Parts: structure tokens; C-alpha cells; sequence
RNA sequence: UUUGCUCCACACAAUAUAGAUGGAUACGAAUAAGGCGUCCUUGUGGCGUCGCUGAACCAUAGCAGGCUACGAAUUGCAAUGUCAUUUUGCGUGGGGAUAAAUCAUUUGUAUACGACUUAGA
RNA sequence: GCAGUCAAGCGUUCAUAGCGACAUUGCUUUUUGAUUCUUCGAUGUCGGCUCUUCCUAUCAUACCGAAGCAGAAUUCGGUAA
RNA sequence: AGAACUGGCGAUGCGGGAUGAACCGAACGUAGAGUUAAGGUGCCGGAAUACACGCUCAUCAGACACCACAAAAGGUGUUAGUUCAUCUAGACAGCCGGACGGUGGCCAUGGAAGUCGGAAUCCGCUAAGGAGUGUGUAACAACUCACCGGCCGAAUGAACUA
RNA sequence: GGCCAGCAUCAGUUUUGGUGGCAGGAUAAAUCCAUAGGAAUGUAGCUUGCCUCGGUAAGUAUUAUAGCCUGUG
């Protein structure tokens, strides 16, 4: 219900996140995918790298600047898998694809704003333990993405700075959890435990 | 040799007499006891007091609670109603916060409108009496 | 089919601990500190004794028992590499050209280097791994020794010395040379 | 499939010469009383000289269970037509009733041998009375003394499509 | 010749809606494993509790919410009940800034023409 | 066209280091034979010069394996356009 | 290329088979509602990221009959099953001990006790060990081992089917 | 004095809920109660190596300081 939904994408399946985003962004929910380099995808590495070197081959053989534009970033791979699932040739598809932004890592527009997680698309809920997954960052670097070191440095420099925010918040939280847990014994709270809250 | 730190997980094992809870179906949300297993996926449940009959149900409908009480294999409804009351399971269950939270969650959707507004009045006093004291 | 449980157990000798959590197994024993990650096989360890430790897989479907037995024997070998170690004794064979193997202290590793192998003039380079202790034999002048803690290093280094001494486009059943592992003994026996 | 184990009695029509032909009995597994009779007249037609218009279905009776709250070690015998050559088989079920064992007979028979319901004859469904004669490993691994096992990876069912926190799967 | 032109103001009027009417409420990582709290011989620690739905958490008392410290009936049995927000013009008062490019002409490191490249108070 | 399946016998008594019959089975459109579906109010017809891209059933180059493989050249195949 | 019977297409739109003259459903005045047919319900795309039992992980998987192709033959890759079966009087294994003396039983002889080889075959000790299964010395040696025995107390070898 | 909306009582075609009455069935089967019989995936007591009071074991015994099934009412 929040108008800009920040879907975290650590260990989501690619197709199962693409479908539940392409249905949600067709109805107006401005969805921004964040950390789309940690996306996972079914099957092993040497099957999906083959299914991408079976896709780089397809190009217009009278002028190569016309046919399938093989975007090789792990943002734009999910973007291709969403462009397949909406009808981007129409105008409803264009005004629905404008409602979606896809990032690798976390840019500081979306630093301190809440990440939500799609439950029906998670790897830990949708694979069998024992099958082989594939990290999309591990795939795109093999197929020609030059931007792993920049995103890894720019992301863990964010994580080490975020941990001290969490250390401040965990100190602030037990102030309230010490004030109220020494003040919940009163009749103001016993008049509410008869009301459920 | 000095002590070894070996730990993986502390499961709630489906065993004989495991107090299990129906989560889906017509009689969902009332306690039951696993009498004996049948296959990998379906067990035989029998809960006398809570109202459920003696059935053979999937493990998909059921939810294993951590509290267990003893019984022999293949127990009938009479013997499990004896062991149930003698082990006092329906009293031991409500002491867990899971039952406390499930009763609170039952109560909140059972509130009427004036009982919601008195909550709205009473939630203007707790923080008003607490949040001045932290300075 | 689906199983319910099969189990193996690891039997620790005197002096060694096993500190395991989240499928990283560990040994701090009388000689070494072997940390070995196991982060892709969904095994479950549980301590029954200070002398032996249960390691059991549940149902799985018989593609898991082949994992449970090898993950038992992996920790068995990882323990016995610290209790008694491994010691591979390799030996030169040469028909006419006397082989020269020595070490060098390069700016990378301690690069063990072999030359004069069937009269070749390219001086070959082999790196050493970390725990692999390399030494010579001063009773027979044709024998070298690898030792250490982890089997996937102390045998892999003998593999790296026995891979590159490969005869190219001549008969292997006529020109039989190279260095060969003979005695896979232990470091205390 | 909600099966219902039926008991059917059939007889030839009474001839003026012999007005007492023998009543034949079958106890079959069928979904209702119509395919009950139509699977009766297909089984009896393989054995004796009678068609549907030459005999009368004397009696239909459902056979409710003798104890429907008891785990029984069923040993079912069966024959089935493959895509090349018909075969005899003997499976092992461990369900609670004869009505609910033949369903999971048909399900895993159609799963492991791809035989549909039109190719299978259920021969004999016998509750094995003890633990000695049963020799199927997928039951001898279930009947063990004081068996415990855990369910290691319990996934969560979901109701909404935006979980605000990372899921826990621990059971 | 502050006729010009832009920056702040609310002053008016007008303009486009991919569709705001309580709150996008921030650790990270593993899921056959974790979070939070206590204690210590600060650990892959001894101990306790917890998840089994965010159905949560915060705010919501007053002319869509006023004076002081009563006020809103008779928008008549429903008739959006407008308050959104990126733009722009015109007028008022308050500061600020004092240029470039193109053609023509020339050059040959360029050239079909356009273009590129230089030179000229 | 031979890519696969059974391979008498031969290569000095030495069945698949290889080859060669009896003969079974299924590819290929690149031949020709077949029918006559598309223009008989015309799709310009062979061959060469020129020029680009593609296929693999590899002639050479790369890396291997196995060869009654001393070397050397051969010969037998595998990945590979 | 030529007949037989029915239905169709020609003359015929509509919902389904991605589009397709013949297939599937159905035949049509204009309108509103409900219900379905055939077909489907991740998303494009109206509709269960519904339930239940199984099997597969393919370095060219597989997904709606007509249909837009797939064989003969092979793979302990997995799964279920059939029928003999050695064998708790310790099977096969896995580590370990013996393989003995009667007797070099006879021919090829330049040199062959079992062994470049050939016509060929009885007994003691027993717990068991073949004039003998190969390596070998020009020959005698020395191993191997089906045959038993020490340990094991677990069973399992074998062909075949879908 | 019309048109356009709202609500109520009707009528037709529906579509979606909660509850009751009656019958049929092995006059449902079950569970429940009573008796007999039996067995092990053996519940107490009893020989049995210290430990922790039968715990270790596997014999003994078939309802005892748990219970199970079969046959009947």
C-alpha cells in the first residue's frame, strides 16, 4: 500500500520475481527492485551460461545494430525477463514499464527506506535443498559485465556504515523496552489486556 | 581432549503422542495428538476434549507444537482421553505465549467499535505517562 | 523412495576437538588447525560423546547416502591428517638424462622446479601449497617427500608434480620416465 | 478419487429348464454404483457365459470398513497391462482402510508404470496380520520400534505477496 | 531607453495529470539454521526467551478540527464534497548579473554540397 | 552420400589395433526418378569472373586418446568451423 | 492415380487448436442477464504461484490429439518389479595364514617337476590345497590361486521386465 | 408539469449464504461399555557385569504399577 515498494532481491528466483512484479506493476504499484545482482536462477551455472551463449548468437545478420540488443547487466537481465512478461509493444505496457526501476546494489536514494521481500519467489522456499542455484552476478561477470568490483566495494562500504545505524537503533530500542516493561504492570495496561491490546 | 562445540538444530520431532495442531480444514485450530504415523506424510490423530474426531490426516494440515505427552502406540480415544487429562495438556498449552498471542489475535478481531474507541482513549495514556520519564 | 534416517559417526582420538556450526567443520589438534567448509551438503551433526559424534542425514532419497558417507570419511581423513598426517614418498625414474629437481624462493611461492627431464631445455615450474612440507631424501639420492595436514593439498601437490612430467607424442610403454609416488605413509610411523 | 468398495451379486437369467443359476459374488472398487455394475459385468464376462442383458444384478451393497481407525499393513496383489506384455505385481500399502489403500495403489501405479485405470485389475486386497510375512522395504522402514524422525525444512504457507521480513524455516 | 533578464516572495489567473488523501516503519548473513536479552574463563561460549504471520508498530478526541481556558441546526433522507503538484504567465517589493553564436570573409590538416578545421576590431 | 546396428573370413593359429561378406534398421533435399501443387496477359535459362555470410559429415592448422606406437613418417578415432 | 460409406469444405461467420478452408465445440435477426461447450487458469491473458500421490535435473530437457517427424540399438543414471538362488552348519566379499608331501606319473631333447608344448589322470594329509590358473630360468627356483582355514554377524550374488 | 437519481413493497430470471424437519444404509460403519480368546514393535513383577531404586543388555512371563488386536452383545 506504500506507493513506492522497495523489493529486495537477495536470493529470489528470476522468473518467479519477474511474474509477481509484472503483474503488480501493471496495476500501478511503483516497484523498485534493489540489489538485483544477488538474484538467483534455477539450474546450475554451466547450463544457464550455455542458455545465454545460445542467446548472444541471435542477431540480425544483415546489420548487427538492429536485432536482439543483448543487455548483459544483472539489472537488465531481470528487466528483460519483465519486458517479456508485459506487452511492451503497446502503450499500456510503456506506461507500466515506466513504473519500474531496477538497480544493482543499493543506491542512496533507497538507503534508509524499507526493503520488502516477495515470499512466493524465494529460493529458500521454492527450490528443493540439493538442487543447484546460480548467482546472477556470477553469471553476468562471466558473460561480460565489467562492474563487479565497483558494486561490491560500493555495497559493503554501505553495509559497514549501516551496521552502526543498527547498533544505535538496538541501543535506543531497549530504552523503550526497559521503560514499558517496568510500566506494563499498571492498571492502565491491565485495562487493555481485557481489550486484547 | 577438551570439549567440542557441536550443534546443528533442535527439531520438534514427530513422534508418538506429539501434541499437534490442525491449521487447515473444517476442524482447524483445535488441538490433537499424534497417535501413530502412517507414511511420510500422513499420521493418525485423536483429540478427545477439543472436539476433533479420530482421523488420519496429512502433515500438511497439522502444526507441531513443542509440548509432548506420553502414550503407547495405537492408543484409543478412551486411553488418550485418560492420558490427556492426567498429563494436563490443555492447561500447559495456554501458558505458552503462542497461545497467549493467538488469544490476543482472536480478541482483536472480536473487538466491537466502542471497545476499539476505548482502546484509542487508553492508548493516549500509556506513552503520556511513560515518555516524560526518560530525561 | 524416501528414507527416514541413515547415520554415520565420526570417532575422534585423544587430543582433538571438533567445533562445528553452520556446516563449517574444524579441527584444532596436536599439529594443526583445519577449517573445512561444507556449505552445500545439507548434513546434520549432533554430539553424542566426547569420543564420537553422530552425523546423520534424513530421507533424502538415496542421492543423499552417497553424500553422507563421503562427508563422514572427509571428516575422518581431516581428523587423521592432524593426528597422524600424510607423507607421500616419490621417486625419480630416468633412462639417460639425469633429472634435476630443486626448489627456488620466488616472489610467489616456494616454486619447486624440475629440469633436464628427457633433455628438455624449458625449466619447468611447480608451485607448492601452504601446509605441504617438502623435503628430500639423503639416503637414496633419487627420492622426494611431501607431507602435511589436508589431503586435498598434500595429494594435490603430488598430482601437480606428476601431471606436468608427461611424455608427449612418444610411446609411454617404451619411454617410461617421470617421478612416481610409492609410499603413502604417515608422518609418525 | 473417492472410492467406495462395493459388493455385487450377479446371476444368469432363470431358464425354464433350470430356474436356479448360481449367484456369483464380486467385491470390487468403484466410484459409484453405475461403474460398479459396469466393472462387474466386465469381470464376470471373462469367466462365465453371461452378458448384461442375459443376467440380472441381484444386489448392490457398500462395504463400510470393519475398523476405519486402524493402521493396516495391506499387501495388494495386482495385474496390469503395460505397453508390451501384461504383468503380475504385488505392492505394499500401509493405509487405514481397504477403500483408501486402493486409491494410492492406483496413483503410484500410474506414476511408476504409467498404467491408467482402464488397464488395471485389482486381484486381492489382504490385510497382513503380523510383521513376519511383509517383505517390502518401504514398509519395513516404517514399522520400526519407537520411530522418530523430524521434518527438517518446513516452508511457510503464504497469504500476502509482500513479507516485510526475511523468512524463517527451522521447525 | 533594470523597455530587457534571471534569483526569493505569495499576489492573481491559467495550465498537464498512468492517478498521493494517515505513516516507503532502513542491520547484515545463514535456512540441516537464526534473532533478541542476561552472565563470563569475550567463544563457532554456558543460560533464558522468541518465531508457527506485518492480523504487526506508530498516530488518529477538537468548524477534514477554531477562539477563550460556549462554538458548527435550515449543505433540509445520498448528489466530487475540491485542499493534491511538478510547470508557466502577468503584477507588486527584495537582491543580482553586464554575453555569446550563426551567416558573410578567410584557412586547407577537411571537403560533392552540408560538415570539420583555423584567421580577422 | 554413406552417419549409425549385427562383422564369415582375412591382416604369419592372432572377431571389433583394423578391414571385408550374409544381411537388418532408420537419416538426408545436396542427386536423379516420380506426381503436377506455383507463374502459359513470360519470376530472364546453363557456365565462368566478382563478392559477402553460413553449415560440419574435417583436407590442413590447435589439443588429446588409442594404435604388433624403438625413433620418424604413416594409420585408427575424439573435441573443434 | 482409382472407387466404396458418412461427415465436412466449396456457399460458413463465430469461441478453441499461436496463425491454418477440412480438426474440436458449435451453425448466425437486434439487444440485457445467467449458464456452459471445446480449451484453459505464473505473466503477456479473462481464470487456483489451488489440493493430493509419485517420477525426472537433460553441457541440443519437457509442455494441447489432427501437427507440422521420429527409429533399430545401447547407458548399474534412477525407480518399481519377476524368477531362480549361495546360504547364520558363517555364502560372496574386505584384511590375513597354508596350496603340502606319494611324485621329476610320461613324450617332444638342443632345453620342460604343472607351466615353447603335446597324446592326457590315481591316492595320503585332512580344515583344505586342481600331474594344476597364469608371471618365470636355456632349465631348477619364487609369487599368484578354486580350494580351505583366522576375523565379520552383516547378508547377498544372478538373469530379466516396465 | 417532465427528465434524472435514491429507498421501500411487489413480479420474472437468477446467483451466492446460515439454520431446521424427515427418510435410507450392516435401521450406516466407528468411537463408548461388558465378556472370552491371543500375540509382540513386551506394560509392570523375576534370574542378570558396577552404575542411578531394576537401571545397561536379552532371557522370564501375556496384564499387573501402560495398553493392543480378534470374536460377540
Amino acid at each position: 500500500s506504500q506507493p513506492v515498494v522497495v523489493i529486495d532481491a537477495k536470493d529470489h528466483l528470476l522468473g518467479r520475481l519477474a511474474s509477481t512484479i509484472a503483474k503488480q506493476v501493471l496495476n500501478g504499484q511503483k516497484i523498485v527492485v534493489v540489489r538485483a545482482e544477488a538474484l538467483n536462477i534455477s539450474g546450475e551455472f554451466f547450463r544457464n551460461k550455455l542458455k545465454y551463449h545460445d542467446f548472444l548468437r541471435k542477431a540480425t545478420a544483415f546489420n548487427k545494430t538492429r536485432g536482439p540488443f543483448h543487455f548483459r547487466a544483472p539489472s537488465r537481465i531481470l528487466y528483460k525477463a519483465i519486458r517479456g512478461m508485459v506487452s511492451h509493444k503497446t502503450a499500456r505496457g510503456k506506461a507500466a514499464l515506466e513504473r519500474l526501476k531496477i538497480f544493482e546494489g543499493i543506491p542512496p536514494p533507497y538507503d534508509k527506506k524499507k526493503r520488502v521481500v516477495v515470499p512466493q519467489a524465494l529460493r529458500v522456499l521454492r527450490l528443493k535443498p540439493g538442487r543447484k542455484y546460480t548467482t546472477l552476478g556470477k553469471l553476468s561477470t562471466s558473460v561480460g559485465w565489467k562492474y563487479e568490483d565497483v558494486v561490491a566495494k560500493l555495497e559493503d562500504k554501505r553495509k559497514v556504515r549501516s551496521a552502526e545505524y543498527y547498533a544505535k537503533k538496538r541501543a535506543f530500542t531497549k530504552k523503550v523496552s526497559s521503560a514499558s516493561a517496568a510500566a506494563s504492570e499498571s492498571d492502565v495496561a491491565k485495562q487493555l489486556a481485557s481489550f486484547g491490546y | 581432549s577438551t570439549d567440542s562445540i557441536v550443534k546443528a538444530s533442535n527439531w520438534r520431532l514427530v513422534e508418538v503422542g506429539r501434541v499437534v495442531l490442525i491449521k487447515k480444514g473444517q476442524s482447524a485450530g483445535k488441538l490433537a495428538a499424534i497417535v501413530e504415523i502412517i507414511d511420510q506424510k500422513k499420521v493418525l490423530i485423536d483429540g478427545p476434549k477439543a472436539g476433533v474426531p479420530r482421523q488420519a490426516i496429512n502433515l500438511g494440515q497439522v502444526v507441531l507444537t513443542p509440548l509432548t505427552f506420553a502414550l503407547p502406540r495405537g492408543a484409543r480415544t478412551a486411553t488418550v482421553s485418560k492420558k490427556w487429562a492426567a498429563a494436563a495438556v490443555c492447561e500447559k498449552w495456554a501458558a505458552s505465549s503462542w497461545a497467549k498471542k493467538i488469544a490476543q489475535r482472536e480478541r482483536r478481531a472480536a473487538l466491537t467499535d466502542f471497545e476499539r474507541f476505548q482502546v484509542m482513549v487508553l492508548r493516549k495514556q500509556k506513552r503520556y505517562t511513560v515518555k516524560k520519564a526518560l530525561a | 523412495m524416501k528414507y527416514i534416517q541413515t547415520e554415520q559417526q565420526i570417532e575422534v582420538p585423544e587430543g582433538v576437538t571438533v567445533s562445528i556450526k553452520s556446516r563449517i567443520v574444524k579441527v584444532v589438534g596436536p599439529r594443526g588447525t583445519l577449517t573445512k567448509n561444507l556449505k552445500h551438503i545439507d548434513v546434520t551433526f549432533t554430539k553424542v560423546n566426547n569420543q564420537l559424534i553422530k552425523v546423520a542425514v534424513h530421507n533424502g532419497g538415496r542421492k543423499h547416502v552417497a553424500a553422507l558417507r563421503t562427508v563422514k570419511s572427509l571428516v575422518d581423513n581431516m581428523i587423521t591428517g592432524v593426528t597422524k598426517g600424510y607423507k607421500y614418498k616419490m621417486r625419480y625414474v630416468y633412462a639417460h638424462f639425469p633429472i634435476n629437481v630443486n626448489i627456488v624462493e620466488k616472489d610467489g611461492a616456494k616454486f619447486i622446479e624440475v629440469r633436464n627431464f628427457l633433455g628438455d631445455k624449458k625449466i619447468r615450474n611447480v608451485p607448492v601449497r601452504d601446509g605441504v612440507t617438502i623435503e628430500f631424501s639423503t639416503n637414496v639420492k633419487d627420492e622426494i617427500v611431501l607431507s602435511g595436514n589436508s589431503v586435498e593439498d598434500v595429494s594435490q601437490n603430488a598430482a601437480d608434480l606428476q601431471q606436468i612430467c608427461r611424455v608427449r607424442n612418444k610411446d609411454i610403454r617404451k619411454f617410461l620416465d617421470g617421478i612416481y609416488v610409492s609410499h603413502k605413509g604417515f608422518i609418525t610411523e | 478419487a473417492h472410492f467406495k468398495e462395493y459388493q455385487v451379486i450377479g446371476r444368469r437369467l432363470p431358464t425354464e429348464s433350470v430356474p436356479e443359476p448360481k449367484l456369483f459374488r464380486m467385491r470390487i472398487f468403484a466410484s459409484n454404483e453405475v461403474i460398479a455394475k459396469s466393472r462387474y459385468w466386465y469381470f464376470l464376462q471373462k469367466l462365465h457365459k453371461v452378458k448384461k442383458a442375459s443376467g440380472e444384478i441381484v444386489s448392490i451393497n457398500q462395504i463400510n470398513e470393519a475398523h476405519p481407525t486402524k493402521v493396516k499393513n495391506f499387501g495388494v496383489w495386482v495385474r496390469y497391462d503395460s505397453r508390451s506384455g501384461t504383468h503380475n505385481m504385488y505392492k505394499e500399502i500401509r493405509d487405514v482402510s481397504r477403500v483408501a489403500a486402493v486409491e494410492t495403489l492406483y496413483q503410484d501405479m500410474a506414476a511408476r508404470h504409467r498404467a491408467r485405470f482402464r488397464s488395471i485389475h485389482i486381484l486381492k486386497v489382504a490385510e497382513i496380520e503380523k510383521t513376519a510375512d511383509v517383505k517390502r522395504q518401504y514398509v519395513k522402514q516404517f514399522l520400526t520400534k519407537d520411530l522418530k524422525f523430524p521434518l527438517p525444512h518446513r516452508v511457510q504457507k503464504s497469504t500476502k505477496t509482500f513479507s516485510y521480513k526475511r523468512p524463517s524455516t527451522f521447525y
